[PDB]
């Protein structure tokens, strides 16, 4: 049994330090790390005993008394966003490999938006007539998007979009309703957004 | 105290 | 405090007869303190040991649990080995392992060991430096690549440099009233007529411990190491050992021979000869 | 890598389900795990070749697993219950202690009645002229609503070919009726291209939603079309202006 | 790779007619570990017999000790019967008070 933070944040291009505590570890116990990208199966990252295990993308440092350890990603990227698990498969010799992923740590990797221009536009249907959607986009990663206070209003989580060739990454959230006592000026009122957010006429 | 071997040949 | 703790494992497949059998006996020099057998009806160690039973129930359950995890590991190994050598499923095979550590009076580690054998022949052993392997044939080489890729040596080195030593100089202290002791040999020399011109002179050494010992004959000071019959050291069935050296001598010169006995439980090498009565 | 089937399954409370796993060839060890929403995978059973040696994780008698020739493995669940809804993972390896390679897993959902299964409606929202002006960029938004179970795969298609560059889909669906326990789901995605690309009327933009629902073996007495595995898409043409 | 077992039959203590003692039959140096051992008294098998726990030497060969309490006499004969995969026929070694 191990324990680690429920979540951690980081910006792309930065080394990430994921901690883990395993107080009752044995001298024969190996420290393994697995991760699970969104809607995918878990995958192996690295494993070690005592000495530091280095590798291109991720290295592992183990405390001298071995009651704590850190998984080190030398340069986070958006693809590195996922759940990381600290595991002791052998359990002092009482186990054989069977994996006990705990809760793990959800690593969110925020993009470095180097050219903010927050705004909330209103998008029309291409087929219906009175269906509208609000799009809050181009805001920097400091900004967090919270869920509306209304049950008639739905809001997605912010997600990173990357226009691959022009390498233009940008954040964006979407809100929408069935009502119409719903404009975009009030859509994200339950969120702390940039005072200079642009609201078209 | 027995060694806990897990890696088979 | 100069001894050694060693484990002797055995895994023997029993295709066409039942399930595999597994044995794991522990040793501290010439004294067995623990025993784990897969045929045991309740996990009681039919080889229990004083200084061992003084540890809690956590210890005994913990070891018992590790042992059972190991029966699975060895079960996987037998099946892989069966494949590396292309053997059928019916044939019965054996896998044995020997590991432990030696210490000096210091108490610290002098050397660590970890060797495996298949069907009675060496397979793979851990090197002096406890960081590399030595594969006998090309099948063991398969296990070699596998073990270093997974960096298994580090877990072996860690057990030997730590657990093995730590627990040894704990068994030594909890049983200093038995493990550091030495039982000296009781020695007498019998005379057995072969015929008219010959007779056997047998030199016995009984009730000693440890097993280590050296019996030597001599004719007028000349070592008879060549023409001497010598049996294999045998257990008496009470933690003690026996052994005897014998030489054939012509009826009459049986006074020119002397037996020499060397043993830790002896203050000084002993010298003896046959005395009629 | 490791394969698993089916990738998606919807079951009525009380029926039996069968999941399958095809491990990497040659791998001796094979493990099964169950993963419920927000939780980490949970060990279920283990196989050393064809022999199941550790089943300490099987919830009850309802779960039965096999692996006849020590290769393909089957996990069958009798009388499925709501607590069975989870993603079942499969992992194989060189030996019990070596690194495990997992499969894409089977996403299983257990509902009370198949009448709860609804395919998604799909709508495409066109880029605002405000966004075009302000940034010379255009963001198309796709909205998939009213589906159940939560088994959908959304993709974007431009002029016939599938696109990835410039796409951002929600990792997880929003519940439409959070309060209710049979709430259907809504998913959202975005495709962003430059103004001059969306301003070419001859460019075709299609939002595709692959829905996984009832199969032939499933019974259907309702009057509305059987919610079968189908794809539902919405399209939009570039607007000059 | 098999090795035939060596047999030694002897008493724990030097035999003295009348004094209770222990009869031993030490089988060693064999492979594989499967082996059948019986202590005999005037050709007939002794049923009151216990044995040590299997284990092996550095050379990987196994060894075992079978034993039974007894009181030597003048006419009585004792022997050890051993069967093993490496033996065409059972190996029998008579107990010799002087060896």
């Amino acid at each position: 049994k191990t324990t680690q933070p429920n979540s951690m944040e980081s910006n792309e291009e930065e080394p990430v330090h994921l901690p883990c505590n395993h107080s009752t570890i044995s001298g024969t116990d190996y420290i393994h790390w697995y991760r699970q990208l969104p809607s995918q199966g878990p995958e192996y990252v690295i494993h070690g005993l005592t000495s530091n295990v280095n590798n291109r993308m991720a290295s592992l440092a183990i405390a001298e008394d071995r009651k704590s350890s850190t998984l080190i990603l030398h340069r986070a990227t958006l693809r590195d966003a996922a759940v990381y698990y600290c595991i002791l498969p052998l359990a002092g010799g009482t186990s054989y490999g069977k994996l006990t992923f705990g809760q793990g740590t959800i690593l969110t990797v925020h993009p470095n938006i180097q050219n903010p221009d927050p705004a909330v536009y209103q998008l029309r249907d291409s087929k219906s007539s009175d269906k509208s959607v609000c799009l809050f986009t181009d805001f920097d990663s400091q900004t967090n998007v919270s869920q509306s206070k209304d049950s008639d209003v739905y809001i997605t989580d912010k997600t990173v979009l990357d226009m691959r060739s022009m390498d233009f990454k940008s954040n964006s959230a979407v809100a929408w309703s069935n009502k119409s006592d719903f404009a975009c000026a009030n859509a994200f009122n339950n969120s702390i957004i940039p005072e200079d957010t642009f609201f078209p006429s | 105290f027995l060694r806990g071997r897990a890696y088979g040949l | 405090g100069s001894h050694s703790m060693r484990y002797f494992d055995t895994a023997m497949s029993r295709p066409g007869r039942g399930e595999p059998r597994f044995i794991s006996v522990g040793y501290v020099d010439d004294t067995q303190f623990v025993r784990f057998d897969s045929d045991a009806a309740s996990p009681r160690e039919e080889p229990r040991a004083p200084w061992i039973e003084q540890e809690g129930p956590e210890y005994w359950d913990r070891n018992t649990q590790i042992f059972k995890t190991n029966t699975q590991t060895d079960r996987e190994s037998l099946r892989n080995l069966r494949g590396y050598y292309n053997q059928s499923e019916a044939g019965s095979h054996t896998l044995q392992s020997m590991y432990g550590c030696d210490v000096g009076p210091d108490g610290r580690l002098l050397r660590g060991h970890n060797q495996y054998a298949y069907d009675g022949k060496d397979y793979i052993a851990l090197n002096e430096d406890l960081r590399s392997w030595t594969a006998a044939d090309t099948a063991a080489q398969i296990t070699q690549r596998k073990w270093e890729a997974a960096r298994v040596a580090e877990q072996d080195r860690a057990y030997l440099e730590g657990t093995c030593v730590e627990w040894l100089r704990r068994y030594l202290e909890n049983g200093k009233d038995t493990l550091e002791r030495a039982d000296p040999p009781k020695t007498h020399v019998t005379h057995h007529p072969i015929s008219d011109h010959e007779a056997t002179l047998r030199c016995w050494a009984l009730g000693f411990y440890p097993a280590e010992i050296t019996l030597t004959w001599q004719r007028d000071g000349e070592d008879q190491t060549q023409d001497t019959e010598l049996v294999e050291t045998r257990p008496a069935g009470d933690r003690t050992f026996q052994k005897w050296a014998a030489v054939v001598v012509p009826s009459g010169e049986e006074q020119r021979y002397t037996c020499h006995v060397q043993h830790e439980g002896l203050p000084k090498p002993l010298t003896l000869r046959w005395e009629p009565s | 890598g490791v394969s698993q089937s089916p990738r998606y399954k919807v079951a009525k409370r009380g029926q039996d389900v069968a999941l399958r796993c095809d491990p990497i060839s040659g791998h001796v060890s094979l493990f099964w795990y169950q993963q419920a929403l927000g939780q980490g995978p949970e060990f279920l059973t283990y196989f050393q070749n064809e022999a199941q040696l550790d089943k300490s994780g099987l919830p009850s008698d309802r779960f039965f697993a096999e692996r006849p020739e020590g290769s393909v493995s089957t996990l069958k669940i009798q009388r499925t219950q709501q607590e069975d809804s989870a993603v079942y993972l499969c992992a194989s390896s060189l030996g019990q202690a070596y690194e495990q390679y997992f499969g894409p897993g089977t996403r299983l959902t257990v509902t009370e009645d198949l009448k709860n299964v609804f395919p998604p409606e799909v709508a495409v929202f066109e880029p605002s002229e405000a966004e075009i002006s302000h940034t010379q960029k255009a963001t198309l938004v796709c909205l998939a609503t009213g589906f159940y179970p939560d088994h959908v795969e959304l993709s974007w298609w431009v002029n016939g070919k599938e696109v990835h560059s410039g796409v951002s889909t929600d990792p997880q669906p929003l519940k439409e009726q959070p309060a209710l326990n049979d709430s259907r789901y809504a998913l959202s995605s975005r495709l962003r291209v430059s103004a001059t690309f969306w301003q070419n009327p001859r460019n075709h933009f299609r939002c595709q939603v692959q829905f996984y629902g009832l199969s032939e073996n499933d019974e259907w007495t309702q009057d509305r079309a059987k919610p079968v595995t189908q794809i539902v898409s919405a399209e939009a043409w570039g607007r000059a202006d | 790779i098999q090795r035939t077992p060596k047999i030694q039959v002897y008493s724990r203590h030097p035999a003295e007619n009348g004094k209770s003692n222990f009869l031993n039959c030490y089988v060693s140096g064999f492979h594989p570990s499967d082996i059948e051992v019986d202590l005999l008294k005037n050709g007939e098998r002794i049923e009151k017999v216990e044995h040590s726990d299997l284990s092996f030497s550095k050379d990987w060969s196994f060894y075992l000790l079978y034993y039974t309490e007894f009181t030597p006499t003048e006419k009585d004969e004792y022997a050890c019967r051993v069967n093993h995969v490496t033996l065409s026929q059972p190996k029998i070694v008579k107990w010799d008070r002087d060896m």
